[PDB]
RNA sequence: ACCCGGUGGAUGGGCCGGGGGUGUAAGCGCCGCGAGGCGUUGAGCCGACCGGUCCCAAUCGUCCGAGGUCU
RNA sequence: CGAAUGCCGGCAUGAGUAACGAUAAAGAGGGUGAGAAUCCCUCUCGCCGUAAGCCCAAGGGUUCCUACGCAAUGGUCGUCA
RNA sequence: CCGUGAGGGAAAGGUGAAAAGAACCCCGGGAGGGGAGUGAAAUAGAGCCUGAAACCGUGGGCUUACAAGCAGUCACGGCCC
């Protein structure tokens, strides 16, 4: 509400045509060591995941 | 640029960052163990490896010089006595840096763990 | 055969959900379980809960197998909004309005061929 | 014209018949010639090089230990010099004596996004009286409905250093054939363990 | 984005050596009624610079990716 | 009815953009909970202290206390209010 | 609801013939769905007759990344039905 403003309605085409880039993409995802469970990686996964150092375990 | 330059500015200025880092230690050296953002801690092992090797070569200039950035009596005590031992016969890397695989709820935040090795 | 599980009035914007309802659509029940699971954005929650829900629906009402069945389809769709008054600068005011959204996961079984 | 690739260590003055100052060692290491691009199978004449020997392996398939000195291929063979046709194997580092000139190439550094004056040492604004947050901005760009554009070239911030500069004539100083060392006159780019390039001055010769 | 690493590894952190910046820490001894002064001592402390060192962390894995139209 | 900077209602665009209301400041452990940066507890840190603390008057009118609760209200969250 | 006050002054009607208003089971903290059951009819399910248009989607056919655009029209050409 101001100095600059929008000339035009953006056309519903240009609108989606920008949004092209927002697509949403997929976790990175791998199998925990022990647990069948999958987990991303180089994280202390969710179920015991890890060794030495205490695991923060489901135990 | 803001190039060869190192040590992370926590969106916090002097005296809070610092009192910062004074706040993580007495924590880490009561509890063993804390969690907090990665960044938040992959700065606390030097802050803190530091207390703990002033420890072992523990005198009384040590003790002090220690003191000032924990200020509390026992606790300093209970690192010299039972914490600087365990790490005698090692060098470097008295303190553990693991990456949690969750984030903070409203928030997304990416959290890890905080543990004095051994 | 295929069964639906619709999450009416939802209280959450479309556009930030249909970005989720997107990275599951068409997928191992499996596969998106975990996506979901291990996605930073309120909406995999509200997805996975009903998507959890089809699951349900699969096995106990139309015999489907659990482990053999996909998002045949999936898409949130928009619903009624709720205006509320966020007071501006100079006596202004204006109307927000909290969207809301009506997300539905249908699923399909897999080949099993 | 006389190629050959090398760091940059640092720099330190140092002390001539008097007149102390002022060099930038820089290393031309062993560069093992490992392709001699023909004017017939090429149309033009030079000579890949390579540079830090190095790689245990991480030298993929492609590497090319095809010519008969590859020595575990360099970790940056990167360039060739152009119109240089050496002793087939190996740039000394000899091809330098002292007092002759040189050009140094290298990767300048990266200031990132640059405001407009340090990019172009723009004016700037009036620190005081009016002012009001326009203290360092470019001022104008335009005339009115005619242009009604602006220039192709029209100066203004964005990514600068960083990008492949050379500085010519510089004086060589000195050269210690023993360990590829090699001195010149400070001008020379780059940050430090950054790669560069000396040819010889394009000044005459 | 680019570049370098990812344990068959010195990538970052600790640690050690060196640079470097401060100006000779605390404790104790002695001199002074005392503020202090002297010695131990160029000490103590010590970000970023140059190196060394597997003590901590780059674990384990996963997904993509050609099989070449016609005279 | 297609135009009146027409009237009423609805839905778009700018846009996941500007914002999220003092730069006094946060950290951790343990609870509870379907779900905690945001609720309870404890330790540490910081801020006011001729108030950012107390007692009156006006005005307000149940906002007090307690039990059970989060659709909405809270500029996020909320098991809290 | 607005205004100190005189005064201004809204929006908002419809399940079905009959509540027969959806037992019970499943997912879920709920909300909400999925079955089941009522009903002639359940996109008649109570933010309920009909439910148009803007506007937001999902799927399929054709199409498009050397192209200059009042967006149509007139020709030929492919591809889909
Ligand atoms: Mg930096
Ligand atoms: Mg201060
Ligand atoms: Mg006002
Ligand atoms: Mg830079
Ligand atoms: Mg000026
Ligand atoms: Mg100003
Ligand atoms: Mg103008
Ligand atoms: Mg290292
Ligand atoms: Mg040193
Ligand atoms: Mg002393
Ligand atoms: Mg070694
Ligand atoms: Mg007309
Ligand atoms: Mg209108
Ligand atoms: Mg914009
Ligand atoms: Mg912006
Ligand atoms: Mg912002
Ligand atoms: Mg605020
Ligand atoms: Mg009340
Ligand atoms: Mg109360
Ligand atoms: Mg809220
Ligand atoms: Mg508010
Ligand atoms: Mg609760
Ligand atoms: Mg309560
Ligand atoms: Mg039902
Ligand atoms: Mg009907
Ligand atoms: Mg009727
Ligand atoms: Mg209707
Ligand atoms: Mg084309
Ligand atoms: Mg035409």
């Amino acid at each position: 509400a101001k100095h600059p403003v929008p000339k035009k309605k953006t056309s519903k085409a240009r609108r989606d045509a920008r949004r092209s880039h927002h697509a949403l993409t997929p976790p990175t995802l791998v199998p925990c060591p022990e647990c069948k469970a999958m987990k991303p990686p180089h994280t202390v996964c969710p179920e015991c995941g890890y060794y030495a150092g205490r695991k923060v375990l489901e135990v | 640029m803001r190039h060869l330059k190192s040590g992370r500015k926590l969106n916090r200025h002097s005296s809070h960052r610092l009192a910062l880092y004074r706040n993580q230690a007495k924590s880490l050296l009561t509890h063993g163990r804390i969690t907090t953002t990665v960044p938040k801690a992959k700065e606390l092992r030097g802050f803190v490896d530091h207390l703990i090797h002033l420890a072992k070569r523990g005198d009384l200039h040590a003790r002090r010089l220690v003191l000032r950035d924990l200020q509390d009596v026992k606790l300093v005590r209970k690192l010299f006595d039972e914490i600087a031992p365990r790490y005698r016969d090692r060098q470097g890397g008295y303190t553990r840096v693991l990456k949690l695989a969750e984030r903070r709820r409203g928030d997304g935040a990416p959290l890890a763990l905080v543990e004095l090795v051994e | 055969m295929e069964a639906k599980a619709i999450a009416r009035y939802v209280r959450i914007s479309p556009r930030k959900v249909r970005l989720v309802v997107d990275l599951i659509r068409g997928k191992s029940l499996e596969e998106a379980r975990n996506i979901l699971r291990y996605t930073n954005k309120r909406g995999a929650y509200f997805v996975a809960k009903v998507l959890e829900s089809a699951a349900a629906n699969a096995v106990n009402n139309h015999d489907m197998l659990e482990d053999r069945l996909y998002v045949k389809a999936a898409y949130v769709d928009e619903g009624p909004a709720l205006k509320r008054v966020l007071p501006r600068a100079r006596g202004r005011a204006d109307i927000i309005k909290k969207r809301t959204s009506h997300i539905t996961v249908i699923l399909g079984e897999k080949h099993g061929k | 014209m006389k190629g050959i690739l090398g760091v940059k260590v640092g720099m330190t003055r140092i002390f001539r018949d008097d007149r102390a100052v002022p060099v930038t060692v820089i290393l031309a290491g062993p560069c093992p010639v490992v392709q001699r691009r023909t004017p017939e199978k090429d149309g033009y004449t030079a000579v890949q090089l390579g540079f830090l020997p190095q790689n245990p392996k991480r030298v993929n398939r492609p590497l090319k230990g095809h010519f008969a000195k590859a020595g575990v291929e360099p970790v940056r063979i990167l360039r060739e010099i152009r119109d240089f046709n050496p002793e087939g194997d190996t740039v000394t580092v000899e091809i330098f004596k002292p007092g002759e000139r040189v050009d140094v190439t290298g990767t300048s550094k990266g200031r990132g996004f640059a405001g407009v004056m340090k990019r172009w040492n723009f004016a700037g604004g009036p620190d005081s009286h009016g002012a009001h947050k326009i203290h360092r901005h470019p001022g104008s760009i335009g005339n009115r409905k005619t242009p009604g554009r602006v220039y192709k070239g029209k100066k203004m911030a964005g990514h600068y250093g960083a990008e492949r500069v050379t500085v010519m004539n510089l004086e060589v100083v000195d050269v210690i054939p023993e360990e590829n060392l090699l001195l010149v006159k400070g001008a020379v780019p780059g940050p430090n363990g950054g790669l560069v390039i000396v040819r010889e001055t394009k000044k005459a010769a």
